């Protein structure tokens, strides 16, 4: 039993009760990865249209 | 007053979005045309509700929201719905071809076409904000757009809004309502990519919500409508602190401070009671003691797991209705001796409590009954890690044989990104064990 | 919306194709004039998937009719929904393929293929968002077999980012006496393995056995066989044609059904199996539908599912029933047949329920299975092939049209690889 | 038909349960990695509890209680007895024990040990790993041994004055088989075993570990008189009850079983709120093997609890059918008088 930091208003009230105490990638790197994918996509398609030409 | 921009990605995100803004509107007394008679400050104001709603000179309360999907069907029902007048056409963004339950299509192939347009539309809302707090992102783990596009957006938002908090509402997949075999793949891939860009993430297991609907609301076979009405009440209880006067969880940074000590372990467990059937002509009204105790019953959790076989890093009780401090302290005091609530040694065994005297609003002609008092407990417990383990095992079963991997490699991804994403989840599982278990 | 372009090639293709249009036109409340006279708006919500709108709310099938024989396409025109089709989309030659794959693929069909693609382009152009193509054809004949597989390849070259669906009627000695069909079939499968995303294996062996044994038709007609095909074709496309969550488009179906690119050959199933013009009075219970649709006697491919394992399954229930009961009975099947579902693909069975039933039935269920048992079908074609090809029998028909023995050796090898590939994943375990 | 998976091939008990279940012809054994099961006879360590109870249209049961290792590990049990206010230092039935690491209560052990030496009381303690067991009257010997072993042991007070069976003057331990079902009904199997020594209990020399340790294993190997008094050093409750009546003028029920029944309850009731599967998405049962020592004043002492206990050859048939009847068949009923004693609790 230890209630602390009781804040009351009109809408309601808030508090804290304690039982016991204690004992990113850059915009470039994104585009690099996104195009790398599209380039693997285009190559896969190119080799298909090459295989379909044959 | 600090503004919050909601973003709804994929079907799941968009449909859960509708359920929320419908519920928010009723809670704030905002009519479906957007008019709010109770608001005496026409055009603007720094009221609590303005954090989620901008105002026009005509007195229309417009959600700070962007709906994005790579298919027009779901967002077309927002454009032609009951709350069509609520949103600007610029807020509702659609492609023509969806991600076909493929993270790769959502993140790379289709995602890359619309990402710049979406950020441009998000920036239009951001420019209306006097002091933007952050973002609440709603999406599925299973969907192609939900998984794929979100992780791309969350990356770009980190770049374009370096200092702004980002909260998730992630719909964890369940086979009772799941529409794709590869949802484990999409789930792991997005969780890995988003992990560094998400400050706090509320997972919702469809299976949990489905079972609660069947068990508590006596619904033979729940639809998304059924799940979404219940999910909206949980989301509303969490966001109530931002939209209403109060002291606890008044801004998005307070969420991570209160619930997230370890940046990677940022998945709180939400437990909500009471969920009672509108059909039930007579029902006993549950005391503060009874609803508080119910938050430690795995049946009432948004993700089914056993907190008794884990450890707590933080525990947060969010009450609505006829609740006074004396009753809550008493209820917790009694629960402490009975229940098994072990906190980690470096955190204090405490409960941060917030009370809103307005009892939970229910959409008329709904499933949920009107109750005098309800509670939503947000607890950061190392038991939620079970959710990862289940998902991670299904990933391993399929990926062992490389089943369905050609669909992802076909859209430009490498087998590298799979094993890379899985090794990050293997690390997250180990992290949750290190914090949680002694033996 | 997501438009599908239909192509029907050869006698078989144009017959099962015509019956498909007769059935789904009735289901969407469209008369032979192409005018809507339906009661439900669910009929029109996703009509643009298979139908082009025109002046005075007129619905025209997005269907291209192809054959090297005028015969079958005069029949289609004369038939009941013969007048619904776009007259320009009738693309036919004068000299047939004489059940020769070489004639259909290289010599005769090569002349006409450019004329077909002109109609494909015209139809593709006016699609808001084309999702792909479905072809009806037989692998036993010449036109559908040879020219169909050429079109598949020529369409893929113009539309390589679009789904390629096929209803491929696999031949049987019980239906046809044409000696060279195993050749035509084996050459066709080689093409399908490489150039199609989804192939519904409609086995004439199964359709005849269903008609003779189950339906008790001592002398079955092609119409008696096609009645099963048209019911199956109505069932598997139900998710594409009506509002739904599961397998709503051709790509999402492929992503749920095809775990490996080459293994895209499905076992269609239907319950209840009905005789043509016989009225079912007793509606089937949900348990009856469920047991029947998974039964070997209700499979349109002449394969025993208990001789293999299910990689993936798609169940489609139709009519007003309890969604709770379907969910229970589908779990019941899986939970009491878990040996026949690969344990390394979790939750590989997916179920859809559609309120609108087909014509003549209050309740029906359609089954789409990616079972490793399908190898039995390919093994049967392979045995028939090797019987003849071992002695180089009836090859003068193909080498006369410019082909080489090598093409046959390659087609044979690719099928034998497809078989052993299915056997690989059948014997595969969690560890 | 019901379905089950076997993930522990060694488990002699559940090898016989699987044999019995199949023989009924209403059960089917799946491949161990098939998730669509009703019953899981799970592996001993690293049992994936987190995955159980998430398969729709299947009630799922497992042959282990999650968190029962708190009772079945030696160091865990000591910590449990001490820390639990339910067991407390009102626990008179667990020998004075201390958890010794090679955080740690190694300091406090010496404080209790020094008191005994000035009291001139028996200062003989036993060190046990979580063969491998040293017994000495000198503390310096026990601590130096544990450091050399390298794993975490427990220094327990050796029952210096045990009850000795005549004729023979033999030490013994009692094994009681307890079955906790999915409703947490505690079932004590009416049949137990006396796992007896075959050499006379020698007070002087503690190095001769055959007359001091009463394990079936160390007997059949090192024992010089194996099977002379009773077959496979296993006396059953019929013969032991008769001995107590003939020698001590008391019954097994009065003298001992009342205390055994109190300890089994006390231990399992204490952990019920931690392991119980009352309102879980899966259900649990587990067989336990409680080990007891009886002293010269017929007072029962708890030695340890065994989480994966092996049954006596004679009894396997009876007990295993009981597990099927009480634990398995209760959750999954079959289609068209009690070997257990239900230890009543609330
Ligand atoms: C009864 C009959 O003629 O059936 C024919 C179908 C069978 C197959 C087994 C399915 N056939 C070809 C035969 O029975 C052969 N026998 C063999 O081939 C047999 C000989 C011994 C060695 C083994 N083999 C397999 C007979 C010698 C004919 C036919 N079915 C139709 C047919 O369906 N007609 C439809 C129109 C049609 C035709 C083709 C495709 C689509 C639609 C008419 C009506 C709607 C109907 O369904 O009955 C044939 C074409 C002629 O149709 C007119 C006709 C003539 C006589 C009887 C019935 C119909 S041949
Ligand atoms: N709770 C809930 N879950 C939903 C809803 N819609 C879909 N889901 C779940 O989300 C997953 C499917 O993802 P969706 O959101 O439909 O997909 P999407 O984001 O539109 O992506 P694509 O269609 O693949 O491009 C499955 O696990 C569904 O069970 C909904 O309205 N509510
Ligand atoms: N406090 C004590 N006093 C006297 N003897 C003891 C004792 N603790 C254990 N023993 C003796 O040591 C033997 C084995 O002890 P223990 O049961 O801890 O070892 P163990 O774990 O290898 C066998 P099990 O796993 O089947 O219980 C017992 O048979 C008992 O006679
Ligand atoms: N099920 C069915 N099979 C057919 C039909 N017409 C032909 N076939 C079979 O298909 C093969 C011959 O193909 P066909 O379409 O006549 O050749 P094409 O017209 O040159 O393509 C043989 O195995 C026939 O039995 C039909 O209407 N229904
Ligand atoms: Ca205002
Ligand atoms: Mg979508
Ligand atoms: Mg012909």
């Amino acid at each position: 039993m230890e209630v602390i930091e009781l804040n009351k208003c009109t809408s309601g009230q808030s508090f804290e009760v304690i039982l016991k105490p204690p004992s990113d990638p850059s915009l470039e790197e994104i585009q690099k990865k996104l195009e790398a994918a599209e380039e693997r996509r285009k190559y896969q398609e190119a080799e298909l249209l090459k295989h379909l030409a044959e | 007053m600090r503004e919050c921009i909601s973003i709804h990605v994929g079907q799941a995100g968009v449909q859960i979005g509708n359920a929320c803004w419908e519920l928010y509107c009723l809670e704030h007394g905002i009519q479906p045309d957007g008019q709010m008679p109770s608001d005496k400050t026409i055009g603007g104001g720094d009221d609590s509700f303005n954090t989620f709603f901008s105002e026009t000179g005509a007195g229309k309360h417009v959600p700070r929201a962007v709906f994005v999907d790579l298919e027009p069907t779901v967002i077309d029902e927002v454009r032609t719905g009951t709350y069509r007048q609520l949103f600007h056409p610029e807020q509702l963004i659609t492609g023509k071809e969806d991600a076909a339950n493929n993270y790769a299509r959502g993140h790379y192939t289709i995602g890359k076409e619309i990402i710049d347009l979406v950020l441009d539309r998000i920036r239009k809302l951001a420019d209306q904000c006097t002091g933007l707090q952050g973002f609440l992102v709603f999406h599925s783990f299973g969907g192609g757009t939900g998984s794929g596009f979100t992780s791309l957006l969350m990356e770009r938002l980190s770049v374009d809004y370096g200092k702004k908090s980002k909260l998730e509402f992630s719909i964890y997949p369940a086979p009772q309502v799941s529409t794709a075999v590869v949802e484990p793949y999409n789930s792991i891939l997005t969780t890995h990519t988003t992990l560094e860009h998400s400050d706090c993430a509320f997972m919702v297991d469809n299976e949990a919500i489905y079972d609660i609907c069947r068990r508590n609301l006596d619904i033979e076979r729940p639809t998304y409508t059924n799940l979404n009405r219940l999910i909206s009440q949980i989301v509303s209880s969490i966001t109530a602190s931002l939209r209403f006067d109060g002291a606890l969880n008044v801004d998005l940074t307070e969420f991570q401070t209160n619930l997230v000590p370890y940046p990677r372990i940022h998945f709180p467990l939400a437990t909500y009671a009471p969920v009672i059937s509108a059909e039930k002509a007579y029902h006993e009204q549950l005391s503060v003691a009874e609803i508080t105790n119910a938050c430690f019953e795995p049946a009432n959790q948004m993700v089914k797991c056993d907190p008794r076989h884990g450890k707590y890093m933080a525990c947060c009780l969010l009450y609505r209705g006829d609740v006074v401090p004396k009753d809550v302290n008493a209820a917790i005091a009694t629960i402490k001796t009975k229940r098994s609530i072990q906190f980690v040694d470096w955190c204090p065994t405490g409960f941060k409590v917030g009370i809103n005297y307005q009892p939970p609003t229910v959409v008329p002609g709904g499933d949920l009954a009107k109750v005098q008092r309800a509670v939503c407990m947000l607890s950061n417990t190392t038991a939620i890690a079970e959710a990862w383990a289940r998902l991670d095992h299904k990933f391993d079963l399929m990926y062992a044989k490389r089943a369905f991997v050609h669909w992802y490699v076909g859209e430009g991804m490498e087998e590298g990104e799979f094993s890379e994403a899985r090794e990050d989840m293997a690390a997250l599982e180990k992290d949750y064990e290190e914090v949680g278990v002694d033996s | 919306m997501r438009e599908i372009v239909h192509i029907q090639a050869g006698q078989c293709g144009n017959q099962i194709g015509a019956k498909f249009w007769e059935v789904i036109s009735d289901e969407h409340g469209i008369d032979p004039t192409g005018s809507y006279h339906g009661d439900s708006d669910l009929q029109l919500e996703r009509i643009n998937v298979y139908y082009n709108e025109a002046a005075g709310n007129k619905y025209v099938p997005r269907a291209i009719l192809v054959d090297l024989e005028p015969g079958t396409m005069d029949s289609v025109r004369s038939g009941p929904f013969g007048q619904i089709f776009r007259p320009d989309n009738f693309v036919f030659g004068q000299s047939g393929a004489g059940n020769n794959w070489a004639k259909g693929h290289y010599t005769e069909g090569a002349e006409l293929v450019d004329s077909v693609l002109d109609v494909v382009r015209k139809e593709s152009e006016s699609c808001d968002c084309l999702q792909g193509f479905q072809l009806t054809h037989s692998l036993g004949g010449g036109t559908g077999s040879g020219m169909g597989t050429l079109l598949i390849s020529k369409i893929r070259e113009e539309y390589p980012d679009r789904i390629m669906n096929t209803f491929s009627v696999v031949p049987s000695p019980k239906v046809s006496d044409t000696v060279v069909e195993p050749y035509n079939a084996t050459l066709s499968v080689h093409q399908l393995v490489e150039n199609t995303d989804e192939t519904y294996c409609i086995d004439n062996e199964a359709l005849y056995d269903i008609c003779f044994r189950t339906l008790k038709l001592t002398t079955p007609t092609y119409g008696d066989l096609n009645h099963l095909v048209s019911a199956t074709m109505s069932g598997v496309t139900t998710c594409l044609r009506f509002p739904g969550q599961l397998n709503a488009d051709l790509r999402k179906l492929a992503v749920n059904m095809v775990p490996f690119p080459r293994l895209h050959f499905f076992m269609p199933g239907f319950a209840p199996l009905t005789s043509r013009g016989s009225q079912q009075y007793r509606a089937l219970t949900v348990p009856e539908l469920t047991q029947q649709m998974f039964d070997a006697k209700n499979m349109m491919a002449a394969c025993d599912p208990r001789h293999g394992r299910y990689l993936t399954v798609a169940a489609v229930f139709r009519g007003r029933m309890s969604m709770k009961e379907v969910d229970e009975q589908m779990l019941n099947v899986q939970n009491k047949n878990s040996s026949y579902f690969v344990e390394w693909i979790p939750n590989n069975v997916k179920t859809a329920v559609c309120d609108i039933p087909p014509r003549g039935l209050k309740m029906s269920a359609t089954f789409i299975g990616n079972s490793t048992a399908i190898q039995e079908l390919f093994k049967r074609i392979s045995e028939q092939f090797t019987a003849m090809f071992r002695r180089k029998a009836f090859l003068h028909w193909y080498t006369g049209e410019g082909m080489d023995e090598m093409e046959f050796t390659e087609a044979e090898s690719n099928m034998n690889d497809l078989v052993s590939e299915y056997q690989q994943y059948q014997d595969a375990t969690a560890d | 038909m019901y379905t089950f998976v076997v993930r522990d091939e060694n488990s002699s008990v559940y090898a016989e349960v699987s044999r019995l279940l199949l023989a009924t012809g209403q059960w089917k054994r799946l491949r161990k990695d098939n998730p669509r099961f009703n019953l899981m006879l799970g592996e001993r360590n690293r049992l994936p509890f987190g995955r159980l109870g998430h398969e729709p249209g299947l009630v799922q049961l497992v042959n282990y209680y999650r968190g029962a290792d708190k009772l079945c590990r030696k160091a865990s049990l000591v910590k449990l007895i001490k820390t639990s206010p339910e067991l407390s230092e009102s626990c008179t039935w667990f020998p004075e024990s201390y958890v010794i690491y090679p955080t740690d209560e190694r300091e406090v052990f010496l404080a209790a040990y020094n008191r005994r030496r000035e009291g001139r009381e028996g200062n003989v303690w036993i060190a046990k790993s979580s063969e491998g067991i040293l017994i000495s009257s000198e503390a310096s010997e026990l601590l130096d041994f544990i450091d050399e072993q390298g794993q975490v042991h427990v220094i327990q007070k050796y029952l210096e004055k045990p009850l000795l069976l005549e004729p023979g003057h033999r030490k013994f331990d009692i094994r009681s088989w307890v079955l906790v079902d999915h409703l947490y009904n505690i079932y004590l199997y009416r049949e137990g075993v006396l796992r007896t020594s075959s050499e006379p209990y020698n007070s002087a020399n503690f190095q001769d570990k055959t007359c001091h340790l009463t394990n079936h294993c160390i007997q059949k190997e090192y024992s010089k008189n194996y099977g002379r008094y009773e077959e496979g050093n296993e006396m059953f409750f019929e013969e032991f009850n008769q001995y107590l009546m003939d020698a001590l003028n008391t019954t097994l029920e009065n003298s001992i079983l009342l205390q055994i029944k109190h300890i089994i309850r006390s231990c399992l009731m204490c952990i019920e709120p931690a392991i119980s599967t009352k309102h879980l998405h899966y259900q649990s049962f587990q067989l336990f093997g409680f080990d007891f020592m009886v002293d010269e004043e017929l007072k029962v002492w708890l030695i340890e609890v065994n989480g994966a206990p092996a049954c006596a050859q004679k009894l396997y048939a009876e007990l295993c059918q009981g597990i099927v009847d009480v634990a398995i068949s209760s959750v999954f009923p079959l289609a068209d008088t009690s070997i257990f004693i239900k230890l009543h609790h609330h």
